[PDB]
């Protein structure tokens, strides 16, 4: 029994993406000095952290 | 005619936020106890006349 049993398979493929992204952040603060102040406009999300 | 062949996705906004802070040297007798304590009297009535 001699012979062979083949073939090909294929995929076309014709993506085509962009991306844009801007952002500024001005945030302002005052102290006196020797002092110190702490600003945080944000959130919170819980983490489990335990020994 | 090239919207029919394409997809755009937008997002876009903008915070504002301001703290101030103003301390005063005061008595029960100062404006601003009193305007608080006024402010106390109409609480009350507007309560009662409900």
């Amino acid at each position: 029994n001699f012979g062979i049993i083949t073939g090909v398979l294929s995929t076309i493929n014709f993506a085509l993406s962009n991306g844009d992204a801007y952002l500024i952040a001005n945030p302002q603060l005052s102290a006196r000095s020797g002092g110190r102040t702490d600003f945080l406009a944000g959130g919170q999300v819980p983490i489990l952290q335990a020994l | 005619l090239g919207n029919l062949f394409k997809s755009t996705n937008f997002q876009s906004g903008n915070t504002d936020l301001v703290i101030l802070v103003t301390p005063r040297v005061v008595s029960a007798a100062s404006l601003e106890n009193i305007r608080q304590v006024s402010q106390a009297v109409e609480m009350k009535d507007e309560y009662r006349n409900t």
